[PDB]
DNA sequence: TTTTTTTTTTTTTTTTTTTTT
């Protein structure tokens, strides 16, 4: 993961 | 989606007290435990060379820690969270906005609005995601004291957020040397784990650096301290996958080499501030309320300027 | 004696 | 047959056929590695007697070639090698051909110069065919700062004219967290490298996570220490599968006032161990000038390029 | 006469032939080196007893003198020595004659100060006549970092009139791994050089593996004792054979000190041990574009002085202006 | 004999390596 | 007068046999001084020789050297007329009293480049001085066991002592020791020479350089010392016998243990307790700046610490130059 | 008739003059020698029978005690023992007086610690009058290294206010080449001290000829019964005459790991015969410049401490402030 | 009661003349325990015996003493009276189960500076105490052949158990001896002396270091043993004769050939082994503490003891 | 019979 | 007569000086 | 009479005329 | 079926900008 997910 | 909570590895095989001490110490999470060397464990008294070694060794089974295909990682950034700013133009320029999971840094001088686009980027964080927010809190790390929880009103009255729960929905925590930012990050990091947030603005990561270190003989000592600071942020965005956003001054350059222009204006911390740094964004004063915003450093971005305006709401697009 | 990669070498081509 | 014999050969002119799996799990997957090993790593794996390792040494010596040969011999192999071209005419003159395989090149250069621009566009351009300056093979990309775009990519392939998913379908990607995660790395693509073809490594970069994992002069000696390792374990690579390790490096400015005030990092171990270096200074817009800073044969030169929408390439007057 | 005496002078003296081979694949190809080794090593080997190896080295002692002579016969002897041009006027003057030979002449310095490129000059013009500074013999190149490369002997050649193909013909590459394959090729390299006259033998980098096979201060000792019996092969086989050897070091900045030498603080790798073994060293700086500086770190006959040389596309020679 | 030697010396009668 | 040791051909006027006698010479005891300095364990180690042989020999030997007690004030007096050799320095021959004493034992050690070569040069040519100037009026000895002997020293100090160089050269006995068996079987021959000419020095240059790689390894550590100690026995025998000034090199190893603490020179010698014990006078090299040194007296049984400047100019160890 | 009788006494006691002569040729100078002696040492000289010694033996256990003895006569007696100052106050603190007579003092540690200084300190100040501290006697020193200087004695006898001359002219001096010779010197000196007055006894040293006299472990039995009949001959001479006997010593590297956690990975050699054979025994070792530390290692009746003297221009002192 | 010796003057009332009788106290026979203890041989072997006085004063001893079978109770009942002295130090004590038994030989061995004549010294010093305290009740015997005999330490251990000084030191004997014939003598004179009083200790330190230089070399080893061994047969006569305690001292030797930690043995060999009854072992520890063995024991179990050597003698570790 | 010293 | 262990303290002896 | 080492006082032919 | 201890060694690794009249 790297980040917020948009989904 | 979120990060694991540690106790999710109490169950996985070890001592009760281990992992209280591994809290103590500062690791709330199980990928904060394993991003962390064999050093860093080893340093925890109460821990030994066994203890360590399978703690690590166990933990680097969860969380993914080899090789994959440039493809993946294409379709994982595909859909990365991208904060809007405020701006049109400067929505455009940064080609979406300010981007989740890494460093973006602006500096320029006096009146340029670095502490009014973080007010405006800590009241925007709260939107839903189809409105160009994050979905999550924010918090304020000051170190310069200049935080009014009114322009915060009137950013929120824009957008027709009420005043109550965006003020609620913000925590604040004021410094006064670089020692109380080591643990507020800390502390960040344990209010972190329990909750959900998507923005952290350190305005200003160097503004105490300046008067707490003076002279040559502490150069060292400052900028090395400099760099645990900023690595324990990048290791907070890698941990949480929140947004951190720190503000930078300036200097004037008085080897008079700089003929070649006329902008005497470097930003302070050097080469290890100018290495952390993922994006910087550079701030000139124009006309009136208007100022023009440039990127100094991008992977993927190209160097563009835009143009912004500083109105009773917020940052926004300039007037014709 | 090999000191790399070498151009006379007979190779499947990577990208067709 | 050109390319590395993997170990299971050892078990052909005789062994005890089930240490050979053990050296696997220590990191041996060839018999190159093995011979190019001393003794001392043999005997320090737990549960290998000194007859044992005295006799796989003796046998995997019997197979690759150790001994002396003629001058000759090495300037006609020499001249059969290959070089992948860096993506501008200029650079290109000033390597005289491209980046060379089986060495290792460094990069450094202050912010914003363009060390992962050019990064970028070797690990794409490495792909090309031979006979157009690429090196036909995939490529490798360790990351310590969370600082790869595959957009970068896209458009270089696109300028290039290959396909955009077989590119990124061709490059393996990994992120390092600190420096022993940068040493498993290293041991799992030395494990890998044997199945596929590979051309180039990429470190980006080799000294980021050395600043910061080790603090202050006290735990200075040991952080150099690993570091040479590191830097080892490379030059084995370049000495088994003849790829090309390419690594980037920070500068610091010199605070003595003394003689650019800007020098690279990692001090005489990372001087020693790369065998060609390049300074990389930022120009006028989006041009930027390299300097050889340091080469066995190349003549110490300047030349300049720039940063376009499709990587690195030539300047436009 | 001159050359060295092949071990096939002993069955002459009576020794058996069965000894003879054990020998030759123990290592001592000569007479003299039979001669120059203890009683220890020939015990050590399998196969021969204590008094086969006290007969061997009376035979052998026998044949090489090695006993006391006046010292205006050494100083005859020694007037008649090869030294090899390194390429610079300059130099030339600083060595009082070039590369001595006989004697172990280290090079040190920082990274791009020139020592591979003084290497390739010296194997170059190690086969050029003895009447033009060269010593008419073929040249060594033990190579431990992958940095040998054909195009600056060609490039020297070229310069000096001679012919590439010959050129390159007369010098004798080899690659070393580690330390045991960096010792064994000097094992190889002796039959090598009893077979076939050689000049001048380089090794670059003699501490640069060192550093990474033996790690920390606990295996210091083992590192220290395997350098140690390095330097002492190759001080034989330069005393057994009478060529020139060539090897170049590195550097390490020193944490502590620093206002004790002001000259940039950086002392050259291997310890005491590479110190007294080494009979010339010879510290390299960089100064001014291509313009190198050459010091005299340590000598026995030759004062304390510095001068300049340069690397121009045809290798190691004198500054232009 | 030709007693003790040490250096090539330079006396040798050597056949020319590089005859031109 | 009758200052000369006595030949070991005295022993056919006292009723030894020639047989005996040749015997004798064969196995190395030159002199009447040796027999009558060694025990009767090694006279008996000869083959041919009977107890009651080797009880006459050492008998007869013991009638002509003294051997009994004698009062302090003999000594004292006899070591008033001693001979000490010029070092070529004032300062480092104030610093000695006198300089390089003959009969005893004097090691010089140091990291490279100190000097020790170039002292040794330097004994080795004012050894050939008037007694009057310094010197010693005798040959010198060079036994070599690293290959660094240059006559070009040798006769720079001759041209600037205005001595002629050709004689000088010729006045100096040259030999060199490939390991350390054939530099224990060195002074056999050395004091074949010495008995039938007059030698004031005897340089070994250096003494312990081939031990650390003939014997390595802890293993091997008592073979290697009790080797050291025979051979530093043998050296004190020859002093004792025949009066010369033996000079020996040493090296140096650094101090890993890091205990040192303040003491920012971390190098003691090699050799050990063997060669800390056996030798006599020890100095301490160590480098100042440019061309000069300081010596220190690491040991000494009458000569106090301190330190000395020396500078080693283009005519050898001497005075530096302010 | 504090002083020990002459053998000539027993010619009174029905002892023929021949006899006397040869016990005296035997190496007997003294009834109590005599007395002291066994059996069959007795025997084993030519011209004496069994019942010749048994008389002899008879007479002199007549002329001398050897019945037993009240403790409070033993106290008496000992506490008019007399003792030498080694020259500084702390060391007579720790000795509690200095060097006792009738006993083994044995000193050890490294090199230049100062074993020699102490040596020559302690025969100078064996001159000195008992109010003084001193032994009112001779000395001998027995010097198996060629470390006897008489500038030092001169120097200290400067510091005392004595005459150089005369100091000089009561030192008794005898160099030992190998231990046999040792052995004689004891006989030698055996002979001298019963016509005229000794107060002490130096060996410098008694160890060093016996590491190269007797080489490897072959011939340790051989060394070790010879240094335990020289100790038992020096044990002898103390009881006999009254005099304080001083050896010195020289150490080993414990090479063991089992030291490395013990601060002092030095011992003495010698071994069990020595380390049992002598009485008293102290450390040497080097503190700061010219000071030095001595420390108690074994004594029936000194607890474990430490000292702290010094070596000036004028002999072994107290450390200056 | 009748446990004190009995003395030879009562022979005289069993049809035996006064010159038989100063005859066997002229040999060294000065008890009739000591005549009855002792065969024919040696009664032969003085002059003025032909066979025919032998043999009725032996029987006369023999009906005088108790010589036959006795039933293991009474054996019994006679050991557990039986008076051990105390050591000074109570772990020590404890680790032998009372102290110092008397009416047998107790050896001790170690390195040098272990101790061995601090513990002499205290055992002599404190023989004296009264039977409560753990004493013995009688007088101190010390026959000392390395010449390192120091009333101080008997002076400070007597202050330290509150006695007097001059009172304790009149109550020692000592003996020097010059060698191992000195050392005979001096068990005769001993055994001779101690019928007029009553003893309770002896004491050799060392018995066997005078025998390390009086037989030297292969060519003389075995007669040296012989020698040993009757010395050791004296002493055990004196410990039957009267009941005392014998204390003898040992050194050490080290082992050159192959493996253990403790690379010492005593010197004596088996002879010296044999005849002794309990052996101690002493061991250099940290700073001022020792350790103590029991090597050989035929009641006393191996066990470890710690003990110090304080400037008041023998004691317990300081904690 | 005798074994040691009587309590 | 008596025991003696060395020399005696109150032994008068005429002085060496 | 003991010697010590070389004599001064010895007389010595000269080896440099 | 007794007896006797011994011998030291090896160096190492760089760092960090500043401030306009
Ligand atoms: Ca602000
Ligand atoms: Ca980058
Ligand atoms: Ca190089
Ligand atoms: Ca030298
Ligand atoms: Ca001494
Ligand atoms: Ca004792
Ligand atoms: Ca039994
Ligand atoms: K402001
Ligand atoms: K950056
Ligand atoms: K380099
Ligand atoms: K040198
Ligand atoms: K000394
Ligand atoms: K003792
Ligand atoms: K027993």
């Amino acid at each position: 993961r790297l980040g917020l997910s948009r989904l | 989606f979120g990060p694991q909570p540690i106790s999710r590895l109490e169950q996985c095989g070890i001592n009760a007290n281990d992992v209280k001490k591994l809290e103590e110490a500062g690791f709330h999470t199980v990928e904060a435990v394993a991003y962390a060397p064999k050093k860093e464990l080893i340093n925890i008294k109460g821990i030994s060379e066994a203890k360590a070694d399978k703690i690590l060794a166990e933990a680097a089974k969860l969380v993914p820690m080899g090789f994959t295909t440039a493809t993946e990682f294409h379709q994982r950034r595909s859909e990365i969270i991208q904060i809007t700013t405020g701006s049109k133009e400067l929505d455009k320029l940064l080609q979406g906005g300010i981007e989740t999971g890494s460093i973006t840094e602006m500096f320029g001088e006096f009146r340029t609005g670095k502490t009014q686009i973080c007010h405006t980027l800590a009241v925007t964080c709260q939107l839903p995601i189809d409105r160009g927010g994050g979905e999550g809190k924010a918090m304020y790390i000051d170190t310069e004291g200049t935080f009014r929880p009114e322009r915060l009103l009137a950013v929120a009255e824009r957008y027709g957020l009420s005043g109550s729960d965006v003020l609620d929905n913000v925590a604040y925590a004021r410094a006064f040397n670089t020692d109380h930012q080591t643990q507020l990050l800390y502390q960040a990091s344990a209010m972190m784990v329990e909750s959900r947030y998507a923005l952290l603005i350190v305005d200003s990561a160097t503004a105490l650096y300046r008067t707490d270190y003076s002279g040559r003989g502490e150069l060292s000592a400052r900028q090395m301290h400099l760099a645990r600071f900023l690595r324990m942020l990048l290791r907070l965005a890698d941990e949480f996958g929140v947004a951190v956003v720190i503000t930078n001054q300036v200097v004037a350059q008085v080897d008079g080499a700089a003929m070649f222009a006329a902008d005497p204006k470097k930003p302070i911390g050097g080469n290890i501030i100018a290495h952390a740094s993922t994006t910087r964004l550079y701030l000139r004063k124009g006309r009136g309320e208007t100022r023009i915003c440039k990127i100094y450093d991008s992977p993927c971005l190209p160097e563009a300027e835009a143009m912004f305006a500083i109105n009773a709401d917020g940052v926004g697009d300039a007037k014709d | 004696l090999r000191l790399g990669l070498s151009r006379l070498a007979r190779v499947k081509p990577l990208h067709p």
